[PDB]
This record gives structure tokens, C-alpha cells and sequence, in this order.
């Protein structure tokens, strides 16, 4: 799939880590690695399906933005 | 209650003819008024245009000779242009441009050719008159004395492009105890389940932006000024196209006249093609519907607001009626009557013969628009047999010696209980053992042989999508089939006066038409005439309106008032009013919907008038027509024959308003003459050949010509013309957007001397180019 080759920022960040032999920071559960783990996590779609929406005339409708 | 508007639901039909009274038609205000009128002109004629021009030339002649000798120049032009009040029919420059290029007779001839290009053979607009009636319950039309004025207001909208796909009638799965229009069996035994339906134009998201898909306009006229006012909206609402949804004028007597639009449908891009029968994104049409109110100002200061739903009215615009004198077998006024009846009360229905005659009479007259009813209908042939021996009156006999005759006819009609001619799949599916209508999606497995005869009438119905379901085929509604069942059993009444006028079916129809004409209830007849020419089934979605109309929930009031005649019912007269949102275009519910899909569950939730989904029934402008196909021409082109693997009878959808097999002018001109006619051409033959042949062979030739029926889809170029043309269903839909105005229009015409030929004195002839 092309988007996962040339248009996926999380695959690219993994590349960056791999290139420095630094992928092990993703296994760090400490606070110093929190920003790094959050940065990848916040790019994933939430299967609650309640983010990136505008509630239309709340009968209420969820409209993606 | 002081004053009311009639009709309660007005109908105006689109046409490319102009919105002027001399060249337009009027929705029927009395049922059956002109069924045999051979003078009708439903297309604009040369004579009408010629007449209209000399009335503009009726003065002008003095004034043009005054600069005839003063010698055109661009304002010689405009002084001529200005005095012919013709700029409300043709654009300014087309008139002038036709004059600068070239003796009174040569300005007329040039001008006539302009009106002729625009309007000759144009489908006349069917306009609706609305009247104020003084009440006590209506007594008489309001009569303005000087100092009195009436002010009408009309707000209309179109929401087809805003609403949901039409896959089938959602009420088919609505839990019910049954009405006069729809039996409980359909829902309870799941004969034709309602489908979910998605949004039209689904790429427009959020309710705020979807508001752009709704077209709306309004305007007011009073009895002090008869200038016509246009009802002009925009699509999408506020690149962007003006939409003339209609026009309205009011004369000095206070009558509102409502003209529908010009029949203009269009996509936002020319590549967007209307290939589905009902749901085509990117399209808009000029159909509308909306709220009609008025204010009455007497000179003694008093003022009466005609605004509440008991007193005000509604208007809907619709496709043209291509056979105004051929009535649907079940009409929209029948859906109103049926809606007030509960299915399990039909045993208390009383039946006169005048309550069953419309069924037989309308079916008999379908022969002029549908081949099956002309050559493949055993009941219409039985009626001919009775006519030929002046013995139609036995059908009015309720005694035992006539029961075999009544029952034989009744047993051929389809039972709206939809529980006959079925094998129950091991209990619980009801599978028809009569002829089914297959899906276009073929399956090369042997069809199951039918075991029961195909019942009448031979029209498709609400459940067409479901092969083998008894609801594939049309049945007259429960209350009308009850009338027919009582008749067959003998349990009906009829007067001697009726019997004496019942030797042929035409004679009785003429008699009953006279009972309408002289009934003193003009307000209620006007309410019924507005709806008796509209279709009442099947609804897939139909022609003018669709399935919500057959539920009492859409009416704020629906009451029996009286028979047509004290002794003659004729299915009765009623006082009905649509439910109305009194805020009109300002209603907070104008732009309501049910999210990504609509489904029967939403309808179920709307039954309760207190619930949050009850807005469905309380109409705001555009609510009646939003269900129908967008554009309507895709619907009309879809509204024809539905072929079965068996050749005959050919099933047809709505032939009385959108005919399927018609009798073209070409054939009329080849049987209308007699052998003695003083014409150099007789029935398409030279005088000498016509009069050389025997009288036997002459009349035979007449009858053969009369027997030639032409597919109505072939009365204009719907994609089948030319070498290698594809034709086909889809091109029909596409071409109908431009060709609707060229389709054949059926009109009654005389045959002065049928002789022995068997051709009736009145025939119904399709006129096209
Ligand atoms: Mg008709």
C-alpha cells in the first residue's frame, strides 16, 4: 500500500528510530518517554468514533470534521 | 368559522404553455364534467395564437401607418413593441430582432412565427382556482362589494433534493389494524417489507449546508390588482439557477389562480445524468407544494384571517396529465375516503350501485391508454357484450336471477387482503401461485408454473420489488373491494331512475355526470374534482403524490358530509383538510430529517402526535412532493410497461395519466371519415379508391386502423430514433427531461358517422409531432 510507504507519519517515525538503533525507547514505560509514546498514540483513530465530530442540532447527528 | 378556502388541496400541473387564461386549463371543479367533450384543446393551437395576436393588434394599425409614411429604426421598434403587450410571453429582443429583419401583415406574420416557435403545440398549464366560501360549513362564494378586498398568500418549496431515496413505500411495514386503503395483511405477513433509504445528494453534509438543497418562494396578490406575481426560487438556495416554482394572480372577484412552473428540470452539471427512476443526485426540478392562506377585508373595517388548518388550503404541482379525460381506476380522492375507514369496520359499509360504477367505468375507459384493457380484459369485453344488446342494466339488478352475473365479474378482481392465490411457505411466507413479475436480474432456473388465474386489474403495485409477493400486482383498496363484494352478493341499492338510464355503460356515465353537474355542493365538488384526476396507487412512488396521502394522519380533518345526490352516493362528498404547520417556511421543522437513513421505525415513531417525530405529518411547504422522483421526468419515463415472460396481458403502471398504448392522430385520420365523405382524400385513400371498394371492406379498414395502438414512449424521440439507435429504458429517462413536452396528449374526438364499423362516436386520440 502506497500511503503506508510514502504517506504514513508513524511508519516514518519508526524509520527514524530504526536508523538510530533507538526503537527500544518505545518499550520505555517511564515518564521521560511519555511524549514519544503519546505522539504516536494520538495519530490513531479512536474506535469510540466520538472525536473529530460536530454534533448537528442535538435527534442528534455526529458529522465528521 | 367565518370563511374557508376551497379546494383544501389544490393541484396545478407543469406545462410549457404560457400562464394566461386563454391559453391555459383549469383543474376540474366538478367530477366527470367533460369526459365526452370532443372540443377539448389541451395543446396550444395555431388558432389560439392567431387569436391572441389580433387581440394585441386590436389603434395599432393607425399607429404603425403613422410611421409607415414617416419613412425600421431601433425605437420605431420599441413603439411598436410597447403597444403589443407581448413582452410577458416572449423576451423583448426576440420580438425586435424579428422586426429589424425584413404591410401590417408582415409584422403579424413575423410576430406570429415567434409565438409559434415558443408555444405552438405547447402542453398547456393546468392552473388551480382557489375560492373563498362564506361559512355558518360552506354556503356560497364570497362576493366582494366595493370596499371589500381579499389578499391571498402562497408560500411553496421543493425538498426532493434534500430528502431521501424512494425505494418503496415505508408504510408497507407499518404495524396497523388496517384502513380502507391498505390491509393489515401486508405488514403482518410481510408481503412487501419497507426498505431503508439513504439521503439524496449524500455528499452535502451538516443540516446547515443541506438547507441549500431546498428551493422556496412566496408571494401575495389581492383583489385590487390582477397583475401576475411569479414564485421564483434559487437552486442551490442562498452558479445558482433561478427556478420558477409557479405564478399567482387574483381577479376582481377575489379568485386566486395558481399556475405551476414550466417543466424545467436540470442538473448542476450537464454530465450528471438522471439514470435512476427516482433518486438522481445533482438534479433539481420546478415541482413545488405549499401553504395557501388569505385575509378578507370588508369595508366596515372588519377583517377575517384565513390561516388555521381548518380554514386555509394547500397547493401541490405535478407532472402533466396526458389523458385528462381518462380517469385513474383508484384516485387520490379515493385514498382520502379510504383513510377515514378502519379495515375491521368494512362490514358496516353500505353500498349503492353508484359506488361500484366508477370502478367498472374507469377500467372500461382504460382501453384508450393501455392495450391490455382494450384487447386482453375479459371484464371490459363482457361490458361490450352487454352494451351491444342494450343490456347493461342487468348489472344494476340486485336480485337472485342476476347473482351469477355479478359474481362472475367480481371474482376476477384482485382481493386487497392479498391472501388469495397463494401457497403458504411452511408456516410464514405467502408465495403467490398466480403470475409473478420477475426481477430484471435473471436466474436460469425453471420458473414455477402458475396455478391460479391472474386477477384484475393488470397493473403493478407497491410490492413490485419482491417477485412472488401478492403485492406485486394492484388491487382496488379494501373499502372499494368491499363495495364490489356487497354488489356481487346482492347487498346493494339502486334507483329506478338509474336503471332507466343504464342500457349502455356510456348512457349511465352520462347520467351520473349530470348528477355531479347539478349537485348544489360546489365547495365540496371543487374539493373532490381537484383530486379525482390524480392517481391513488400503486405508490412506487406514483405520479403526483405518494403513500402518506392514504393515512388519516396527514389530515387535520376528514369527515363524510353527504351523498352527491340525496338518492345517489357516487362515493360521496367529504370535508377534509391537510395537517399544516402554521409557521410555513418559518417553521423550525422546515429542515428536519432522520439522519443518514429513513426507515419504517421513524414512521412508527411519528404515529404519536405528541412525539418528536410527528412533524412528519404536519406539513411545511415542500413536504407533499419531496417524496417523488427527482427530476419528475425520470419518474414519468419509468412509469410505463413492465413486461412479464408471458406476452399478454402487458402490465402497465399508471396508464390513465401517463399512457402506455395510445391511438395516434395518424390512425384517427384513417378511420374518422365515412365512404360518402365529400373530401378528395378519405381515410388516407384517394376518393376513387375509397369509394371503389365495397362498404364491407371500407368499414373493415376503418376498424383495423382504429385497432392500431402506438407505444406512448414512441410519440417523441426518447433515444430510439435513427440508424443503430440504442433506445432502451435508460435513454428514455434521460431524454424525457427534454421530450416530456413533446409526448402525445390524448383528447376526445368525434366520429360523425361510424356506420357499421364498430368505432364509437367519441374516440380518444393522441396528438404529437
Ligand atoms: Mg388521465
Amino acid at each position: 500500500n502506497q500511503a503506508d510507504f510514502t504517506d504514513n507519519a508513524v511508519n516514518t517515525q519508526i524509520r527514524e528510530l530504526n536508523s538510530e538503533l533507538g526503537f527500544a525507547q518505545l518499550l520505555d514505560n517511564s515518564a521521560s518517554a511519555k511524549s514519544l509514546r503519546e505522539g504516536i498514540f494520538n495519530q490513531f483513530r479512536n474506535p469510540l468514533f466520538d472525536q473529530d465530530i460536530d454534533v448537528d442540532d442535538p435527534s442528534n447527528e455526529w458529522v465528521s470534521n | 368559522c367565518q370563511y374557508k378556502i376551497y379546494p383544501p388541496l389544490g393541484i396545478a400541473r407543469v406545462g410549457n404553455g404560457p400562464a394566461i387564461k386563454p391559453l391555459s386549463l383549469s383543474t376540474p371543479e366538478v367530477p366527470w364534467a367533460h369526459l365526452y367533450d370532443t372540443n377539448v384543446q389541451y395543446l396550444v393551437t395555431q388558432q389560439e395564437l392567431e387569436q391572441l395576436l389580433e387581440e394585441a393588434f386590436g389603434n395599432v394599425i393607425n399607429e404603425i401607418s403613422q410611421i409607415k409614411t414617416k419613412l425600421f429604426k431601433q425605437e420605431e421598434i420599441e413603439t411598436i413593441t410597447g403597444l403589443l403587450g407581448l413582452s410577458h410571453l416572449v423576451p423583448q429582443q426576440q420580438l425586435s430582432r424579428s422586426l429589424d429583419n425584413l404591410i401590417v401583415q408582415q409584422i403579424k406574420g413575423a410576430l406570429l412565427k415567434v409565438l409559434s416557435d415558443h408555444y405552438l403545440h405547447a402542453v398547456k398549464k393546468q392552473a388551480q382556482n382557489f375560492y373563498i366560501y362564506k361559512c355558518d360549513n360552506p354556503v356560497e362564494k364570497l362576493k366582494l362589494t366595493d370596499g371589500d378586498k381579499v389578499t391571498w398568500r402562497v408560500e411553496v418549496a421543493n425538498k426532493k433534493s434534500f430528502w431521501y431515496d424512494y425505494n418503496n413505500a415505508l408504510d408497507l411495514s407499518l404495524h396497523t389494524q388496517g384502513s380502507g386503503n391498505l390491509s393489515k395483511n401486508v405488514s403482518k405477513h410481510r408481503l412487501a417489507p419497507a426498505m431503508t433509504a439513504k439521503r439524496r445528494n449524500p455528499n452535502v453534509i451538516t443540516n446547515s449546508l443541506r438547507k441549500q438543497l431546498v428551493i422556496s418562494s412566496q408571494g401575495s396578490v389581492s383583489s385590487d390588482n390582477n397583475t401576475q406575481v411569479p414564485l421564483r426560487g434559487k437552486f442551490p438556495a442562498n452558479e445558482r439557477h433561478n427556478v420558477l416554482q409557479g405564478s399567482i394572480e387574483c381577479d376582481n372577484e377575489g379568485v386566486l389562480r395558481f399556475y405551476a412552473g414550466n417543466g424545467i428540470s436540470q442538473a448542476l452539471s450537464p454530465s450528471s445524468l438522471n439514470t435512476d427512476f427516482a433518486d438522481n443526485s445533482n438534479w433539481f426540478d420546478d415541482i413545488c407544494d405549499g401553504r395557501v392562506t388569505a385575509v378578507v377585508e370588508l369595508k366596515n373595517g372588519d377583517t377575517f384571517e384565513i390561516q388555521d388548518e381548518q380554514s386555509s388550503a394547500w397547493v401541490a404541482t405535478t407532472p402533466p396529465d396526458y389523458a385528462p379525460q381518462i380517469e385513474p381506476i383508484v384516485t387520490m380522492y379515493d385514498m382520502v375516503s379510504g383513510a377515514a375507514l378502519k379495515e375491521q369496520d368494512l362490514d358496516n359499509l353500505t353500498t349503492q350501485f353508484s359506488d361500484v360504477f366508477p370502478i367498472l367505468y374507469r377500467l372500461y375507459r382504460m382501453q384508450w391508454v393501455n392495450q391490455a384493457d382494450f384487447t386482453d380484459n375479459a371484464v371490459n369485453t363482457q361490458i361490450r357484450e352487454l352494451n351491444s344488446e342494450l343490456g347493461f342494466a342487468q348489472l344494476l339488478d340486485n336480485s337472485a336471477s342476476a347473482k351469477s352475473l355479478r359474481e362472475g365479474i367480481f371474482n376476477q378482481f384482485r382481493n386487497p387482503l392479498f391472501d388469495q392465490d397463494i401457497d403458504v411457505d411452511d408456516p410464514n411466507e405467502w408465495v403467490s401461485n398466480s403470475r409473478i413479475i420477475p426481477s430484471k436480474d435473471e436466474t436460469n432456473i425453471a420458473a414455477k408454473p402458475a396455478t391460479s388465474s391472474l386477477k384484475l386489474p393488470f397493473y403493478p403495485n407497491d410490492g413490485i420489488d419482491y417477485p412472488g409477493s401478492p403485492v406485486q400486482w394492484f388491487a382496488i383498496p379494501p373499502f372499494m373491494y368491499q363495495h364490489l363484494q356487497n354488489w356481487a352478493a346482492g347487498d346493494f341499492s339502486v334507483t329506478q331512475v338509474e336503471k332507466e338510464s343504464a342500457n349502455t355503460i356510456e348512457e349511465l356515465g352520462l347520467f351520473y355526470s349530470e348528477q355531479f353537474k347539478n349537485s348544489p355542493n360546489s365547495a365540496l365538488l371543487c374539493a373532490r374534482g381537484a383530486l379525482d384526476a390524480l392517481y391513488g396507487g400503486g405508490f412506487h412512488p406514483g405520479v403526483e403524490l405518494t403513500w402518506p396521502m392514504r393515512h388519516n394522519l396527514i389530515y387535520s380533518q376528514n369527515d363524510y358530509v353527504s351523498s352527491v345526490t340525496p338518492e345517489i352516493n357516487l362515493l360521496g362528498l367529504r370535508e377534509f383538510r391537510l395537517k399544516q404547520d402554521l409557521q410555513g417556511l418559518n417553521s423550525p421543522n422546515m429542515y428536519q430529517d432522520f439522519g443518514h437513513v429513513i426507515a419504517v421505525d421513524n414512521v412508527t415513531a411519528s404515529i404519536d402526535p405528541n412525539s418528536d417525530a410527528a412533524w412528519l405529518w404536519r406539513s411545511t411547504p415542500g413536504d407533499l412532493t419531496k417524496w417523488m422522483g427527482i427530476p419528475w421526468q425520470s419518474d414519468a419515463a419509468s412509469c410505463q410497461a413492465v413486461y412479464t415472460p408471458e406476452d399478454f396481458p402487458i402490465p402497465s403502471w399508471w396508464a390513465a395519466n401517463l399512457p402506455v398504448h395510445v391511438l395516434p392522430l395518424a390512425r384517427y385520420n384513417k378511420f374518422k371519415d365515412s365512404q360518402s365523405a365529400d373530401l378528395p382524400e378519405i381515410n388516407g385513400m384517394t376518393h376513387s379508391i375509397a369509394q371503389g371498394m365495397s362498404e364491407e371492406t371500407f368499414e373493415h379498414l376503418r376498424l383495423e386502423q382504429f385497432s392500431q395502438r402506438l407505444d406512448w414512449l414512441h410519440t417523441a424521440d426518447l433515444g430510439f430514433v435513427g440508424y443503430a439507435a440504442e433506445g432502451g429504458y435508460t435513454n428514455g429517462l434521460i431524454q424525457m427531461v427534454s421530450q416530456w413536452k413533446n409526448m402525445a396528449m390524448v383528447m376526445a374526438r368525434p366520429v360523425e358517422n361510424p356506420g357499421s364499423s364498430g368505432i364509437p362516436n367519441v374516440v380518444y386520440v393522441a396528438y404529437s409531432q
